[PDB]
Order: structure tokens, then C-alpha cells, then sequence
């Protein structure tokens, strides 16, 4: 596993779609089953674990979140963030986890 | 043999043949021998150059990866992908050429540590362990109690405690003609992603685990591997790694000074 | 087999591969010609170089 | 195993004229593919499958 | 004499009258791939006129605060002509590049340079996580330069162009074990290598892998009086050999 | 058409307009999900590194 | 050396001898090369197809079947018929052929655990087990105190702890010429009862049991058990198994899809 | 058998099961320029792989009241890759093509056509006083056609299309002097024609001088009953061979 | 006895069995002129197969 940008700065204007995005590649010694997590550094936004979405963890961001792709199998884990706020500043964590490599990416998400 | 050359008489000459000065832009190293500036005795040189050459300068063991995984827990097992950029010591070594051949020679050195156990009158028989090597490609286990581990084709190793510590061999095995330490140029044709990842020096993976139970109490372990390249050949050398590593994928690091410095030109 | 040392010493292959057997150590041989003097024409040592 | 750094391209079928039938003869025809490989193929490095699992023994 | 050289390819030539001898890469003259080696199942094309000529990059200036400079090679021909042409429309494709740099000044400036040319030379990011992006890691035919500070570090995709570290992250005076020749503007007017193709497979794509760089950097800095000429441009043109490619498809 | 006979038939029809495209997939003998459970399949399935040349015999 | 064939050059021709069209009709399958279509260039090819032999396809251990028996109970002791068809990661490398021929090189990995004894300052000695291969017909033990065990001339072998894992060779053993990995009829001339069974791979048992007493405390332990066909030969090849067995007996099955799917035709 | 044919060239294959003879030019086959006959003052370039293969132009419809169709030759492969690449960045160049035509029908249609290729095929305008354009003379792989009728004369620069004329002001009935095949839907499938470097100097630009006119021009008009498929299209297949150009210069 | 490797190596046979003896792992030989072309005719390759 690899992301293309372990971590930058993003910056967006309130009452925007805010893109986080998250890419990876896949290297022939990696077999296992996927996981895809997402953090929050002001706790667990949306997993996908077993080709299946849960994703209702976060009071403050319900339906305020989902993946893009249609080939989340494929290199991407991007969210959609969707009517920015204020108490929305906090760094993001992408972790991914296909058995047996690991990559992660700190979104620092600033408004 | 290989002997050095020894040096030959000379006498005070005053000729139009001056072999001190000469051109280095021409990028061709100077070539003179003492014998040329000055008055030298004729000495026999049995100096050799063996303990120098290549396979006396590599094939020599190094510690590359250490991992640990406890008894008295599930999925209490090792998983590791075969790369030497993790230690530093060896990372270098490899560095000073670009493309290297060789042939490896694989060895664990497995220890136990009994952990703090609960129970009374604790005991506990020999251990064993498994080695297991995965191809890269092939189907990966998941936890200890699971039927990808016997009912393989992989090659592994069964070993058990107060013996001798156990050695494969393993032959070149790339998908080019020589393992590259650098790749310039990026994986996608787009340009896009990961910038220095090449596909031609992946070698799988290595899943260890124990054989025995859960008896009384726990027993964390831990094993240690070490590479040997032999019959090696190395190509297109390259100057020596000066700035600290500070990842294990690129070769990121921090600008430092070339050298330490001293008080003045002149002392 | 049968070969020199730093006297003479015997060696026997036993497995049926070429990744098995031992370190050769013994290919002493140097050729620095293409590193020193990578240059087109020829350069003597006495006659300058220009 | 599925990689990037070695892609082996892709396979394509195009119409180079189009399918013409005589009256009372049916439009909707269908082909076959096979495959093989030729007198220069080879493997290597020899693993086990990913397809096969087992839980208990049987 | 022993002082002018007369270099010719495809329907180009260069003439020299003052310049040092040339260094021909590892020792090795740049040929065709051979049948024992080869690993391509089709046969390659060969212009061997269209290609193998002497292609003039873009000009760069030498002012007395300079730092330094690199070319990405089998990336900076990618607009000239029928070398670019070729390189698109193919998928694999070996070359053997004739170097040549060219920087004339009178005999009261001084200055040196040292034209070297790593292979397989790997860059370091600016941010310890990150890698940098391919825009500001090469030109085409343009020339991305070094600097004599360290770059920060609160940025995010960009190259680490520190002169005394090479890039590279090795010191920047053994960098003469790789072929090299001196730009002095004492007795040097010009500096020529002839570069085989070095890799570890018979052939690659060339648009994801550059598998050589040439750079240049002033240890002796630019100086001179007052009165002369203030501006010394430096000229590099490179130019193919013994190219062929494989593997035909469209544009891309 | 996976749960039947009909994965093997490639539909080829009476078009009206011309140029069409027929069929399409990536060639990777081990990883694609069309190559993978044919004859070929499951012998590169236990190796790692192949190679040589392929043919296609259509009907 | 088993090396492949190299590839010839090609000029462009016009003909009337068209290698390309041909008649998958008669069964036989094509035999063009890419030199036949197309440009190519002499290119010696040196790939030798040595690893995928049968005896570098087969020649591999592989766990089959692994019992687990404690010290202090009566009949503590593990049985076992010697079958491959239980294991999944092997007995589909032995569907692949009809008929097989093969000696076998068996291998035991005996592990012991603690047991959760009661009593103040338990320490045993090291353990000696010993495994007991029964042919078919033979008289079976009953119990761990029994007098078929000692008074036998069956082959047997005694093994203790801290050792090289165990290894005894075993030839063809059967009453026709190949093993059958496949049989179709019945087994009764009255065609009644289990459908695919056959006489002709039975092999024995395999009774194994600890040598040693109860002393203060239980030990359960564990064997596994290793194959390695050696000198094998195979014949009329067959297609590889799709779907999931359920059964040890006979073949029995669930339907599923030929593959799995993508989205549109030319995707 | 004497019915199937299997043409290959550069890393590309045309077979066909039912058609007739080849037909030879004027009895040359085409090969690259002798030493006695060159003019060009410099050595030539010679792809010989990346050129010579068969270039698949548009397709055209041959519905029941068709008319004509005429592409221009070293006009159409203008924009097929590394042909159409070599044709900008060079001065001068000869050729020689393979051209073949392929349209199928059942046993149930019939028609006919004639597959000519008339060198040098200078048309007439519509204008008496003006001259054809270029935008109406050519286009890029596509498909210029005939008319059944005459074209108007307030056509300012226009092509007369008139079919019984051939455009050129000649009997359409007397083209077949020239190399050609019929395309016969009872018998015939496939017509192949391989037509030598034909021009009164040994090369020649090809931006400026289209030496050759494939043409098209259903003698015995396609028909059917009701039921059989309505649309039977035509495609045509080119393929340059012996190519060789001179003369770099920059893009045009 | 002595024979080469993928040089050479030495092999001794002990026991007195025939299934003790080492795996062989160097029978090289291939035929597979029974599964492609299983046909009564020979069929060559350039004419048409009708």
C-alpha cells in the first residue's frame, strides 16, 4: 500500500463542498481482505469493512459524508464533505489497512 | 593472486617529458607512480587486494528485521515483507552500487521470554515454530487457528527450541536481470502516485506463528533474520549516502554539511 | 574440487542446485581501465596531455 | 497478480463490416473464444491458489 | 593539432576549435540491441537519420549567484521533432545519448563548472512524507535549477535543492565517480560524453522512467572585472544514438 | 449471464450503424476476471511468473 | 534442459498459404506462432520450463490431517485413517490427474501443551510418543493399556521430544497400478450402497499414544502429519475442481457461477 | 485450395476466404530507389516497420441509389499516425501502396462494383471560369461521392459529379485501361490492388501533389428483396510499402 | 553418481530400497503431440485445414 500525499493543507470557504481526497496503489504482496477507516482529531467517521459501508458514528457530520467512488476496491477512499461549518477544523486520518501493508494521510483541514 | 605492483628504480633525469603536470578536465584521473617525481629503491610488493575484492566485501550477515508476537493471544503472530531498506547498517552497503545480483542465504535466530503468568507450578515443554513464506501474490493467513497454514504448498520452516537455528537458501529471484536500490521515474504511465516504487525487487512475505498451545501462561518470542547475498555482482558504483534516512520507502532527508569543521584553513 | 588456500583443501558439492553452494571468495581479478581512463584517444603518461 | 508496473495491454473486437443476412435467416449470431498458449510459454516460482478455502477438515 | 574535434550526426555538425578530450561513458560505444539479449517477441524500427542528430535544449544564464542546474534526459527531448514523435507513439525503446555542453568566455573571466551525468538519479522531497510531483521535478527541454538555502519546510510537493547535497542526499563532491568532464574557462571551451544505455532491462517505456540526468554545478563561481561582459549564457545539446523502439499503439 | 451457458456466447447482431465495438477486456492471464477460471487460469494460478506469447482462437 | 523454442524472422509475404484461418471444428487445436502474422526478429530465448515439471509441481509437503490426544484420561490416544481427501489445499492438486502413481515420504510434527494440572510443584521429564501404523486387516488397539501395542511386528516408531521431527519412507502400495483419484460405479454387483468407494487407495491407520505415565499433571498433545509424493507419475489430466467440497466421501457440491462478474461486455 | 489469400505487413494480417487474383500494378512490384536514378543530395530515412502496415480508413454505406465514392491517396493516411508524422516533418518522399477494398454480402443481393485507381486524376469544376477548392477536392480518411445529377453552375467552386463522366470529363465506360477489380457480390468479396511509385520525378511533397484517386462506382446497382439486411457498408484498406523520405525540416 | 547442476554434484545412494532414493527432480521431457493435434491426419499448418 502507498498514498500519494501522506499530508498537505487544504483550504475551503464555509458553505463549500469540501474534497479530502485519499488515493492508493495496490503492490503485487498485498492479498488480503480491505478495510478503509477515517479519523478526526478536534473518533471513527465511516468504515468499510467487509465491502460494506457504516458510516453512522459521528453525531455532529450524519449524511454530511460519503465516499465518492463507485470502485472503492480500486485506489479510492475520498470523501465527500458537504455544507463546511466551523466546527468542522481538525486533522483527518485515512487509514488503510489490506493485510499485510498499511498507509495513512493527515488531511489538516483549515477554515 | 592478485598482487599490487611493486616499484622500480629510478635516477635524476632532466628531460621534456614532465609526468606531474598534466589535464584534469579531460576527466581522466592522473596515472603516476612515485617512482616518477622522486629517487625510489626497487621493492618487491607482496601486498594482496583479496580481503578488498566484492564477495569478501558483502557476503557477511546482518541483522534486517526483528519481530515479536505473544503465545496467550489470538492472532498473536509475525507478518513481515521482504525489504532491506529498514536497517541502516546494511541499507548502506547496498547503496554504493546500483544494480546488484545475488543469491541469498536466509537465517532466524528465534528466542522465547516467559511472560508474566498468573497460575501456579507453571511448566512448559520445548516450543516450535513455524516460518511460513508467502509468495507475493498467493493467499495470506489471518489468524493462528486457520487452515492456511498446513494445507500449503509454500515453502516453511519447522523449527524447535535448543538447536542450531535454521537457514534457507533462496536463488535470484527478480522479473529483471539485476535488483535496482534506485528507480527514477514513477509507476503509472499517467505520472501520478508513489514516485520511487518498483515492482522488480518484491520478494513476498513471511507469516511466523507457534505450534504449541496455550498451556498456563503466555510466552512472548522473537525472532531475528539476516540476509547473506552471495555470488554477487554489482554494477554502475555510486557515491556513499551522506545525509541521515528517514524513511524506508524514498530517500527523503535533511540538508547537512559535508563535513565537520576545524578552526582554520591552516592547521 | 581440489584447490589452493591462503598447502591445498577439498571441497564436494551435495545438493543438486547452483544457489546452494558456498561463497566462491577466489575471483580475484581488477580491471580499473574503465573508471580511471574513460577517454577516446590513448593518454601517455609522459607526453602532456595537450 | 493484479499490478500496474506490468500491464499487458488490453483486447479489443471491432465491426469491420456489418453482419448481412438473407431473408428468413435469423440476425442474432454468436461467437466463441478460446484460448492457449503458445510453444514459447513458462512459469515460475510456484505458490498455492487463492481460491480454495477450508474451515474444518471434512 | 591536438586541440579541435568535428562531431557529425544524422545531417548535423559540431565544431570545437578549443576543447579537452572526450569521455566515452563506462567505456563502451553505444550499439543496437544484440540477439541474445533481446527480449521483445516483434521486430523494432529504426530511423537512425531522423533521430540520431544533435537537438538544441534552451539557454540558461551564468550569473555570479548561481547555484546550479539539471536535465531529466529522456525527458527533455520529448518536444523536438521526430525523437518525440517516436517516443509517443511506442511502448518501449533504448537510446544512447551524445552529451555535449558548450559555455565560451574570454581569457579575463574565470569560473569553472563540472558537467556530470548521474544515472538513475532518485531526488529527495522537500516535507519528509511526501515525494515531489512531477511538474517540479523536470522541464521539457527547460532547465530546473538548485539554490544555495535549504528549502523550507511548511512546503508541501517540492524538491529538497540544497547545491552542497546534490539532491540526492550525498555529498556533492564525490560526485565524480560517474563520467564528468570540467568546464574550465582557462583552457576548456567545451565538454562532450558519449553515454551508453544503462539499465538493468533490455528496454523501457520512456515516459515513466528517466533514466539519466545531467547536471551542472559551479564550484568556482563566475567572476570578473569591471567592463566585460556581463552575460554568459550556457548552451547544452544532446543528441540520440543508436536509438530503436517496440511495440507500436496509439497517441497517448 | 454468469449463472448459466450464456457467458460464453458474445452477442453479434445485424447493426445499422458501422464501427462498432464488440467486445473488450484487459489482458492479464492471472488477475483479470475473465481469463482467471479458463484452463489457463488455473495453471499460472499456482505459479507466479510466466511468460511468452498467447493466442485467441474465436469461431 | 527443456529449454522453449526461439523465435525465427519474417519477411512480408503475400500468399495463398494462410496459417491464420483454420477449423477449431476437428478438435485440434492451433498450432500458429507469432513469426506466422506479423514481423518478428530472431531472438534466442534461454527460459527453461524445469519448475513446472510434475515432480517440481508435486514433490512438496503439505499437512493432511492433525489429532490431538491428553495424557491423563483412559484411551487417550488418536487414530487416524490415512486418506488425502480431507485436506482442501492438497486434494486439489491431486484431482488435476486420474490416475497417479507415487512412494510416499510422511513426517510428523509432534507438539505438547500443559494442561491445567491442580497440584503444588509439577515438573515431567521430557515426553516419548510413539505412532503405530496398523495395514488393513491388522488387529486395532482398544486401549492406551493394551498388549497389541508392545507385542506387534507392525511398523512402528518411537520419538521423544526436543528432536529432529520424525520421517519413515512407504512404497506404492496398492493392488492395481495407479491410485485413482476418481471412481465412478458402485461397489456391490448389485449396484447398491455408497457409490465411490474403492479398495484400491486404502492404506491402514495410524494409532499413536504416549509411552510415558500420568505423572502429577495432564499434557494433551498434538501430531500433524506431512506428505510428499516422490517419483510420481500422472495420467489423463482433468479439469481443476470449481466448486466448494462438502464431503470427504464423495463429490458432492453446490452450484455457483462459472466466474465472477464485471459490469458491461467491454469494460 | 485457389480462393483464400493471407497478406501481412509490418505487425498487421488481412486474410480472406473468398476472393480473386491480386492484381499487380503495371506488372512492378514496389521496391526502394536505385542508386542511378536518385537526386536528393542527402541519405534517406527508412522506417520500414512503423509506416508500411494497413491503415483502416472510414466506412460508407452502400444504400440502393449510391452514386460514386473517391478518396485521394497520399491525402488520406494524412492523419494515421507515424505515416502521417513522417509526412509533416520531411520535404520529399516516394511510396507505394496495397490497397484493398472489402464489402460482403449474402448470396441473396446483387450489385457490382469497379475498384480503379487512376493516377494522376485531375477533376473539373463546376465553374467553367474557377477551379475546384481544396476543402471539396479531399478530406481527411472521409469520403468525397459522386452525383446522378448535374451539379448547378451558380457553384462558385464546386466538383462536377456528375457520374457518367467519372468527374474527369471522361467516359466513365473506358477506366478500365487502369489497373482495377470488380467487386462482384456473386462471386467476389475482396479487391486488391498493388500500385507502384508512379510520377515523372523520383520523389516528390506530398502536401501539394496527390498522385493517385481511388475511386468507387456501382456499375449494376445493389438490390434486394424485403427481409434481407437493409445496410451493406464499405471499408477500405490501405497500406503504404517501400517508403523513403529526405529532407528535415520543422513541423508545418 | 556424479553428475551437474542447475558445475557439478555427488550423489551415493545408502539404503537398499528404490522408494528411499532422493526425489529426481530432473526428468526433462515433454510431449504434447497427444493432447494438441489428436487427429487421425496430420495437419499442416500453412494449407487450410478443409
Amino acid at each position: 500500500l502507498s498514498i500519494t500525499t501522506p499530508e498537505e493543507m487544504i483550504e475551503k470557504a464555509k458553505g463549500e463542498t469540501a474534497y479530502l481526497p485519499c488515493k492508493f496503489t495496490l503492490s503485487p504482496e498485498d492479498q488480503g481482505p480491505l478495510d478503509i477507516e477515517w479519523l478526526i482529531s478536534p473518533q471513527v467517521i465511516i468504515l468499510y469493512s467487509g465491502d460494506k459501508i457504516y458510516d453512522d458514528y459521528y453525531p455532529d457530520l450524519k449524511g454530511r459524508v460519503h465516499f465518492t467512488s463507485n470502485d472503492l476496491k480500486s485506489g479510492d477512499a475520498s470523501i465527500n464533505v458537504t455544507n463546511l461549518q466551523l466546527s468542522d477544523i481538525g486533522t483527518y486520518q485515512c487509514k488503510v489497512k489490506k493485510a499485510p501493508g498499511v498507509a495513512n494521510k493527515k488531511i489538516h483541514l483549515v477554515v | 593472486v592478485a598482487r599490487v605492483a611493486d616499484t622500480i628504480s629510478s635516477r635524476p633525469t632532466n628531460s621534456e617529458s614532465i609526468p606531474a603536470l598534466t589535464a584534469a578536465e579531460t576527466g581522466h584521473t592522473s596515472q603516476v607512480v612515485p617512482s616518477d617525481t622522486m629517487q625510489t629503491r626497487h621493492v618487491k610488493n607482496y601486498h594482496s587486494r583479496s580481503e578488498s575484492s566484492i564477495e569478501n566485501f558483502l557476503c557477511r550477515s546482518a541483522c534486517v528485521y526483528y519481530a515479536t508476537y505473544t503465545n496467550n493471544s489470538k492472532k498473536g503472530f509475525a507478518e513481515w515483507v521482504i525489504n532491506t531498506r529498514q536497517v541502516a547498517q546494511l541499507r548502506r552497503k547496498l547503496e554504493l552500487f546500483t544494480y546488484l545480483r545475488f543469491d541469498l542465504e536466509l537465517t532466524f535466530v528465534i528466542t522465547s521470554a516467559q511472560q508474566p503468568s498468573t497460575a501456579s507450578s507453571v511448566d512448559a515443554p520445548v516450543q516450535t515454530h513455524q516460518i511460513m513464506y508467502v509468495p507475493p501474490g498467493g493467499p495470506v493467513p489471518t489468524k493462528v487457528k486457520d487452515y492456511a497454514w498446513q494445507t500449503s504448498t509454500n515453502p516453511s520452516v519447522f523449527w524447535t527450541e535448543g538447536n542450531a537455528p535454521p537457514r534457507m537458501s533462496i536463488p535470484f529471484i527478480s522479473i529483471g536481470n539485476a535488483y535496482s536500490c534506485f528507480y527514477d521515474g514513477w509507476t503509472q504511465f499517467s505520472r501520478n502516485g508513489v514516485y520511487g516504487i518498483n515492482t522488480l525487487n518484491n520478494m513476498g512475505t513471511l507469516y511466523m506463528r507457534h505450534v504449541n498451545e496455550a498451556g498456563q501462561g503466555p510466552i512472548k518470542s522473537t525472532v531475528r533474520i539476516y540476509f547473506k547475498p552471495k555470488h554477487v555482482k554489482a554494477w554502475v558504483p555510486r557515491p556513499p549516502r551522506l545525509c541521515q534516512y528517514e524513511k524506508q520507502k524514498n530517500v527523503n532527508f535533511s540538508p547537512i554539511g559535508v563535513t565537520t569543521s576545524r578552526t582554520d584553513i591552516i592547521t | 574440487q581440489v584447490s589452493t588456500q591462503k598447502i591445498h583443501y577439498t571441497n564436494i558439492n551435495y545438493y543438486k542446485d547452483a544457489a546452494s553452494n558456498s561463497a566462491n571468495r577466489q575471483d580475484f581479478t581488477q580491471d580499473p581501465g574503465k573508471f580511471t581512463e574513460p577517454v577516446k584517444d590513448i593518454m601517455v603518461k609522459t607526453m602532456p596531455a595537450l | 497478480v493484479e499490478d500496474e508496473y506490468t500491464a499487458a495491454g488490453y483486447v479489443t473486437c471491432w465491426y469491420q463490416t456489418n453482419i448481412v443476412v438473407p431473408a428468413d435467416v435469423q440476425s442474432s449470431c454468436d461467437i466463441l473464444c478460446f484460448v492457449s498458449a503458445c510453444n514459447d510459454f513458462s512459469v515460475r516460482m510456484l505458490k498455492d491458489t487463492p481460491f480454495i478455502r477450508q474451515d474444518t477438515f471434512y | 593539432s591536438d586541440r579541435v574535434r568535428s562531431i557529425t550526426l544524422g545531417n548535423s555538425t559540431i565544431t570545437t576549435q578549443e576543447c579537452a578530450n572526450v569521455v566515452v561513458g563506462y567505456g563502451v560505444w553505444p550499439e543496437y540491441l544484440k540477439d541474445n539479449e533481446a527480449t521483445a517477441e516483434d521486430q523494432p524500427t529504426q530511423p537512425d537519420v531522423a533521430t540520431c542528430r544533435f537537438y538544441t535544449l534552451e539557454s540558461v544564464q551564468w550569473m555570479k549567484n548561481s547555484a546550479g542546474w539539471w536535465w531529466k534526459l529522456p525527458d527533455a527531448l520529448s518536444q523536438m521533432g521526430l525523437f518525440g514523435q517516436n517516443m509517443q507513439y511506442h511502448y518501449l525503446g533504448r537510446t544512447g545519448y551524445t552529451i555535449h555542453v558548450q559555455c565560451n568566455a574570454s581569457k579575463f573571466h574565470q569560473g569553472c563548472l563540472l558537467v556530470v551525468c548521474v544515472p538513475e538519479a532518485e531526488m529527495g522531497c522537500s516535507n519528509l512524507n511526501n515525494t515531489p510531483e512531477f511538474s517540479e521535478l523536470s522541464g521539457g527541454d527547460s532547465a530546473r535549477m538548485f539554490t544555495d538555502t535549504q528549502v523550507g519546510e511548511s512546503n508541501a510537493k517540492k524538491v529538497q535543492t540544497a547545491v552542497w547535497n546534490a539532491g540526492m542526499g550525498v555529498g556533492v563532491g564525490n560526485l565524480t565517480i560517474f563520467p564528468h568532464q570540467w568546464i574550465n574557462l582557462r583552457t576548456n571551451n567545451s565538454a562532450t560524453l558519449v553515454m551508453p544505455y544503462i539499465n538493468s532491462v533490455p528496454m523501457d517505456n520512456m515516459f515513466r522512467h528517466n533514466n539519466l540526468t545531467l547536471m551542472i554545478i559551479p564550484f568556482v563561481p563566475l567572476n570578473y572585472s569591471e567592463g566585460s561582459s556581463p552575460y554568459v549564457p550556457i548552451t547544452v545539446t544532446i543528441a540520440p544514438m543508436c536509438a530503436e523502439y517496440n511495440g507500436l499503439r496509439l497517441a497517448s | 449471464n454468469v449463472s448459466s451457458l450464456k457467458a460464453y456466447q458474445i452477442p453479434v447482431q445485424s447493426n445499422s450503424d458501422n464501427g462498432k465495438q464488440v467486445f473488450g477486456f484487459p489482458l492479464q492471464p492471472g488477475a483479470n476476471n475473465v481469463l482467471n477460471r479458463t484452463l489457463l487460469g488455473e495453471i499460472l494460478n499456482y505459479y507466479t511468473h510466466w511468460s511468452g506469447s498467447i493466442k485467441l482462437t474465436f469461431m
